[PDB]
């Protein structure tokens, strides 16, 4: 996709995480665990809730009768409403299919885009202390607890703190 | 060794298929319709002053065939046709029969105004048809007057009436022309005098001459009754001249402002609301568009040549 | 000193210019045509059902001039009307021509039933002119017949003739009124009486009186027929009274079923096939957009006011 | 371009790579390579012809004639007859300069963004073992054979075997 | 402490609220009106060889109403009708009023052709009334002549008179029938006799009968002069036979090419140039869409019902 | 945003850069400074201004009048003539929602692709002499004078003259 994030380097979607659209998984000397994003999930929500707006309605033209259900009409102008009226049917059902088709592009692509946004917020928050697997994963190269691993799910981890530590096991 | 956290999203089991613009079948976690196939079968009159004709056709309202003698007057904001509605109990048909029907279905009423005609002696003014009844016995059109000569072969006599528009708005004045099955019949109705018509006022002026024919037996008679229609403008007047063969006005019609024309088959339904009908009902949905029938009236989706089209509300759907 | 791995992309020599949201002159790889610019000169005819009127008109077909004498009946699901097609070998119009032309293009066929019509001993119903010339011999309409007094000078007798429609189907039956050039030739044709024409049915009235005038000599005549036409509905009659100038109707018309009317200029093609259709022959273009003419017939690309509009079928073009 | 590869930090494309639309130019002391991604190239390909394949098409709609070639038809109704055939070429010639110009954003965006995913993919492959230049190429920090080349290429590259090698060579 | 680059974008104090797909509020830091929502109060004709008929109606020009004298003929390429502009000076209507009207106003002028018409010495051919004053004297319609009995209560003369057209383009000719307000009336101008108009082309057959009844007063007249119009095409002849009643044409219209009929209120502005007109002036946007009216003639935006669409000229505003 | 840039990591946008779109703020020894990127503020208003060249139009088709503004039409051909040209307008009224909607939301992610363009040129050129603060600032870990900091803007900083003590620098 656009983006390369879902259907592209992380492998697979979650069906476990219940609780929101992205999140984050995590292993410690602890355990592991799962918690959603609140921020990523409600600015994908929101987005295709403005769609969703936007797209189901219809106009508030009143249209009134130009073909009988019960009756003859005149052939000459029958002829001249059917032509019309096929254009019209024509048109709505290309700019139906171009709409949905367009939107569902876009709906997708953005999806992705949110994914890449947090995997980008939290690669520049873990700076120089984390390296990425390419499959959507962050190694973390210092002792990163239940605590720690809150600290980068909440945007709040200080990469300061944990550096020099980081630094002595990445280069060894 | 190393601590690891992990970026993720969603999936769920069963996803659904939506078309992109480069993908005919790619599966996403959630979509939504946006094609309406499904409508009520009933006509959600709530909010509307609406009269149902029923066996009544909107012509026979002008005219007033005694199945339309309850919708010879009255106002509303939507007028509803059914199917093989009544307008002729005599065997014919109006010239310029739909523009007349339109011209109804886009009112918001119908109101009466005598011409006043009174004829003559040599006139009786209560001519009468089996294939016209009410009370258990022959009748006719209620807002015409068939006239007939007292003597069976004696000459109708040459009779001149004159409807006056005193009114600030046009007048929608109509008449009836017999058309005899044989040459007998020309001659016993109206007498061997050779039979003219004229309707004259300063925006109209035709002739007719009843054209002697049989026809096929409708409603056990041969003959024919055909209606004729204009509009009588403010201020002006028609004359009818005659020697029998009209079929002359006791009222005009005045129709009052602006209505919604609908014919349907579905039932009326007083508890719900709705601004979109068609043959086979009312269409409530809040989708942009629908494959019901490209014929429709109101406020509607707009029709397409689609069965179902699926807009995402969701990611791609990759699961495990 | 490091060893080195590089990401590229493919480029073109002759790379192709595209307009995008964004760019009026947007360089790709490759892109491909949307707008159909070229046509066959041809009709492509194959597995159609089709008849090619040539040099008749399809108005002819029904009066039956002598260019219709092999198009007269027939079945079809395409009909082709040509330029300069004859219609009238007699000179005159037909009053409501276009819808009478639009009516026969629409059908499947043409089937042809006698109308029974006889004439009395004093009309002479074989009436024929230079103008409606067969193998040499003057002629007449095939479907019609030229009624005028035996005896030169005399009076025309009242006639009445009535058709009844016999068949499940509405039957398209045609008639003249002969306009004769002077007062010497209406005379010497029906008599010196006043000269009437009524033709009556259920859903048909009309009164007709021949106008006597020079017109321009065409076809070496400066007297016109003018032609009438009605749908007679199924089981009713139409009677037709006249006493001089009435062209009565031999046989009434049955369009059949429906058909693709075609008007185009472009020879026949058997060996392809077409669903879209112009007056310069056929378009069997895969692409969505035509700029060829507004004016087709069919399943048809749309037309848009673009010589060219190219959708790109690849990515940037970037040479060294 | 909105990616930023294609016409953007990849200077221009090879005419020389005619087996692919995207792959790899490498160096190394056994020689000079050249290999076409499949996947990136299929991935591009595939989504243009579901493009053609939505866009390359008429509707089944059966029109009938309205307008004589031959003869006049009623002059009143001729009028409303070219004000509503005008009014329905405006429209789709409209429909039609709108479609392409989109589709062409969209399909060189998306062929950018295919470019850039493969790059991304190689970036976190090599993780500390090479650094970008900047022109699209990554310089390897340790010997890399044809073997090593082509398990970049192939996504079995194991950035482990290779690291202590390439730190030593980043940092001195 | 390291040095620091940072990268950033520009920001306004105060942004402009535009519509996305996602998002009804979007604040970005300009963007620019696509729906012109103003008009110039005024017919821009600069470029134009425009005709501002004033109170002239346009089928004033053809039959010649004292209020047309000066747009009897001429070319244009641009043709203005105003409100309650005049056509009859003698009280009385046109049939086929709105189809005449549309003709003259699609063309590029008119030019003026004799009839040739002449009347025996027993015919007044310049009847002339009060309500059609020309030069300060009682006159008629320019381009008719109102043939009466030059001997009060004399029987009008059997007259038959041909127009044939000579050009290679087709003529538009008109007549008038009047309608006398009493017996008296009809008898002093045209005789006892009954009176009886015939008109006869190849294209066109009518007969007409002088109705006699008083109308309601206007222009201080009961009686009518009402209008019938035909085309004659190139080579044909028009003969028009009369005993009284025909007002009769001594001038044939030839309608040229095409121009712009243009119906406004707004006055002409001969400094300012346009392709864009409505009720109420032009439109000179350089933008897509126009919420002015539905109803424009020329090169125009396309009508929405929209007050603004906004379209984006920047990035999303972030104030500081 | 689609980009994550234009409100995502860049907190928000500078009132003070009135001379472009996208530029520069550095702070070093000898003070701070500020310079808009033209390269980059062009690419933006020249995709704009071709979107403004396309959009704002009218078709040069010469419409007649089949409506009197003074007098009565026929009512059947009235009707027809309302029922089509009512369709009509619901098809342009739409057609011009969606254009703007699509072309607003477009515009918008381009500006924001644009910003992120920049970004990253930018990242490749310091190479292993700066790191990402996730606030769209790199902390450049060597003496970088005015000189220094315009070479960075011009494209011409040579992150090898810089690395031996920017590498000491980052580890220590
Ligand atoms: C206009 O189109 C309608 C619907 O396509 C046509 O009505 C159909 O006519 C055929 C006869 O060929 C019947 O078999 C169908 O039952 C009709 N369908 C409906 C829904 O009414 C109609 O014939 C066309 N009008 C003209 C003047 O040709
Ligand atoms: C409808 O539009 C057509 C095409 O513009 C008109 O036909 C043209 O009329 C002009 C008169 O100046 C001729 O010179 C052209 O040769 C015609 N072109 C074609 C293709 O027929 C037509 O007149 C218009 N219809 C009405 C009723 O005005
Ligand atoms: C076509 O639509 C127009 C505009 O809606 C109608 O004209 C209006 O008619 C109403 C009567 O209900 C008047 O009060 C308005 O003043 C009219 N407006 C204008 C601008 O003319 C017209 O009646 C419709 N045509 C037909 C045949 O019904
Ligand atoms: C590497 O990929 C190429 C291209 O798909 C394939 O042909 C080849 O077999 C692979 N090489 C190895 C050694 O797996
Ligand atoms: C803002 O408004 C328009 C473009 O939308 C233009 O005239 C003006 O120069 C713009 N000003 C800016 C971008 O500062």
């Amino acid at each position: 996709g656009l983006f390369g994030a879902i259907a592209g380097f992380i492998e697979n979607g979650w069906e476990g995480m219940v609780d929101g659209w992205y999140g984050f998984r995590h292993q410690n000397a602890q355990g592991t665990g799962q918690a959603a994003d609140y921020k990523s999930t409600q600015a994908a929500i929101d987005q295709i809730t403005g769609k969703l707006n936007r797209i189901i309605k219809k106009t508030n033209t009143e249209f009134e009768s130009i073909e009988s259900e019960f009756s003859e009409i005149d052939h000459q102008i029958g002829n001249v409403i059917n032509w019309t009226k096929d254009s019209i049917t024509d048109i709505w059902t290309y700019q139906a299919e171009l709409l949905v088709a367009m939107e569902n592009q876009h709906t997708i692509d953005m999806a992705d885009s949110e994914m890449l946004n947090l995997y980008e917020r939290v690669r520049k928050q873990l700076r120089q202390n984390a390296e990425e697997d390419g499959k959507g994963c962050f190694e973390i190269y210092h002792a990163c607890d239940d605590s720690c691993m809150e600290s980068i799910r909440n945007n709040t981890y200080d990469h300061s703190q944990y550096r020099e530590e980081a630094l002595l096991n990445r280069l060894n | 060794d190393p601590d690891k956290i992990c970026l993720g999203h969603h999936a769920v089991a069963n996803g659904t298929i939506v078309k992109t613009l480069t993908n005919e079948q790619e599966e996403v976690t959630n979509a939504t319709e946006t094609v309406e196939s499904t409508s009520l079968n009933r006509l959600c009159m709530k909010g509307r002053n609406h009269k149902d004709l029923g066996n009544c056709h909107p012509i026979g309202m002008l005219i007033g065939t005694p199945a339309c003698d309850l919708h010879l007057t009255g106002t509303w904001d939507t007028l509803i046709e059914r199917k093989n509605a009544i307008a002729y109990c005599y065997p014919g048909a109006t010239v310029n029969e739909e523009a007349l029907r339109q011209k109804i279905m886009e009112s918001g009423g119908i109101s009466k105004i005598n011409t006043g005609f009174t004829y003559g002696s040599s006139i009786n003014s209560a001519g009468t048809t089996k294939a016209c009844m009410r009370n258990g016995g022959n009748s006719f059109y209620a807002e015409l007057k068939w006239l007939v000569s007292k003597n069976k072969g004696q000459n109708f006599p040459q009779t001149t009436n004159t409807y006056r528009n005193a009114d600030t708005a046009e007048h929608l004045i109509m008449w009836g022309i017999h058309h005899p099955s044989s040459t007998q019949e020309k001659n016993d109705l109206y007498g061997t005098q050779s039979l003219s018509i004229s309707v004259g006022s300063s925006t109209y002026k035709n002739n007719f001459v009843p054209v002697v024919g049989a026809r096929p037996q409708v409603n056990g008679l041969s003959s024919r009754i055909d209606f004729h229609w204009t509009l009588v403008q403010p201020g002006d007047k028609i004359t009818f001249s005659h020697n029998g063969g009209l079929i002359a006005p006791s009222r005009v019609s005045k129709l009052i402002g602006r209505g919604l024309g609908i014919q349907s088959e579905a039932p009326i339904d007083n508890s719900c609301e709705s601004k979109c009908f068609w043959r086979g009902g009312s269409i409530n949905t809040r989708l942009p568009f629908q494959n019901l029938s490209p014929r429709t009236v109101g406020q509607c989706p707009k029709y397409v040549n689609k069965k179902s089209l699926m807009l995402a509300t969701g990611m791609r759907n990759v699961p495990e």
